[PDB]
């Protein structure tokens, strides 16, 4: 198959305020594991999964090692916001955000699919390492001055080296630390319920629940004819448990129930779901 | 692991 | 480059009065981060609170999950309140245990 190591940065000016705010995350797939907030008095970094919490030893210095990392990637943004703000000559009194979101992909055969560095400014792309992990995109003028600099610094090697270096490893180290966890493919608890309106409309809905991974088909139809136009389906949400939801709506007539199948595809099952009031 | 250093730089 | 929150309140388990459950307020595709999210019952603030770690999705935009443990009954109406500055006024979302 294919699973992914991906680090999230986010950094954020509050003038008038206090300084400015550092938050990261990371992720292997669709699970957290680690978090480090600059708001911390002594901000380290913190396991968010059962297997860091437990089987963390094999590295008695990872902990440090990656608290230090952290703590520079928290200066190195909270004077870059100075940078950008400088580039656009932009007013201290706005706050203003960078993220970044950095980290590689892995097939199979345990050997680098892809990697990858984006960085955007206000919500807005501003700067991305290319697909040869040598050069940078820059999105507009003042971006340019990053890729003047980071280019002059070399810093695309560096870039390269990691993501096809430590990323990799450390993500087949965390995928053998956590199988338990990331390496399943937990089914929908999947049912319809019926709730009436009138005397002349009912609303069905079909649920998907404490389903994992994240990715997950939910369709209505009727007597064979898709509904997705005619259906509300909400953004899989998750349930603080580690494992997602969604359902899917339809408002039909009253004895026109038994038509209007529900249609679930999902990893872990056997075979696609076929349900029916 | 989170990317190293950085070396102290700035965009 | 301002974007505001969608907002949805749900279980984390089918609603079954008097049985403890966990009650989940995702707000999501907002920009910027910062964010005020209360969980009320019966209109009063909740002081047991707590969120998810700050995250993004592809389009840069954030997403948060408050939640507190608590047992619904009959008469107990929860709700989620969330201001934000893309938001004029807070916007209250009612929890439906068929939502």
């Amino acid at each position: 198959g294919f699973h992914s190591l991906r680090y999230f940065y986010t950094a954020w000016s509050r003038p008038g305020s206090g300084e400015p705010r550092f938050v990261a995350v990371g992720y292997v797939d669709d699970t957290q594991f680690v978090r480090f907030d600059s708001d911390n008095a002594s901000p380290r970094a913190e396991p968010r999964a059962p297997w860091m919490d437990l089987v963390e030893q094999q590295d008695p210095q990872y902990w440090d090692r990656n608290t230090r990392n952290a703590r520079d990637a928290a200066q190195t943004y909270r004077v870059g916001l100075d940078n950008v703000r400088g580039y656009y000559n932009q007013s201290e009194a706005g706050s203003h955000t960078i993220q970044r979101m950095y980290g590689c992909d892995v097939g199979p055969h345990g050997r680098l699919l892809r990697g990858y560095d984006q960085l955007a400014y206000d919500g807005a792309d501003y700067i991305a390492l290319n697909e040869d992990l040598r050069s940078w995109t820059a999105a507009d003028l003042a971006a340019q001055n990053t890729r003047r600099k980071w280019e002059e610094a070399g810093y695309a090697e560096r870039d390269r080296a990691y993501l096809e270096g430590e990323c990799v490893e450390w993500l087949l180290k965390h995928l053998e630390n956590g199988r338990e966890t990331l390496l399943r493919a937990d089914p929908p608890k999947t049912h319809i319920t019926h709730h009436p309106i009138s005397d002349r409309e009912v609303t069905l809905r079909c649920w998907a629940l404490g389903f994992y991974p994240e990715e997950i088909t939910l369709t209505w139809q009727h007597d064979g004819e898709d509904q997705t136009q005619e259906m509300e389906l909400v953004e899989t949400r998750p349930d603080g448990n580690g494992a997602f939801q969604k359902w899917a709506a339809l408002v039909v007539p009253s004895g026109e129930e038994q038509r209007y199948t529900c249609h679930v595809q999902h990893e872990g099952l056997p075979q696609p779901l076929t349900l029916r009031w | 692991d989170f990317q190293e250093s950085a070396d102290s730089f700035l965009l | 480059i301002q974007r505001t929150p969608k907002i949805q309140v749900y279980s984390r388990h089918p609603a079954e009065n008097g049985k403890s459950n966990f009650l989940n307020c995702y707000v999501s595709g907002f920009h910027p981060s910062d964010i005020e999210v209360d969980l009320l019952k019966n209109g009063e603030r909740i002081e047991k609170v707590e969120h998810s770690d700050l995250s993004f999705s592809k389009d840069w935009s954030f997403y948060l999950l408050y939640y507190t443990e608590f047992t619904p009954t009959e008469k107990d109406e929860y709700a989620c309140r969330v201001n934000h500055v893309t938001l004029s006024q807070p916007k209250i979302v009612k929890w439906d245990r068929d939502m």
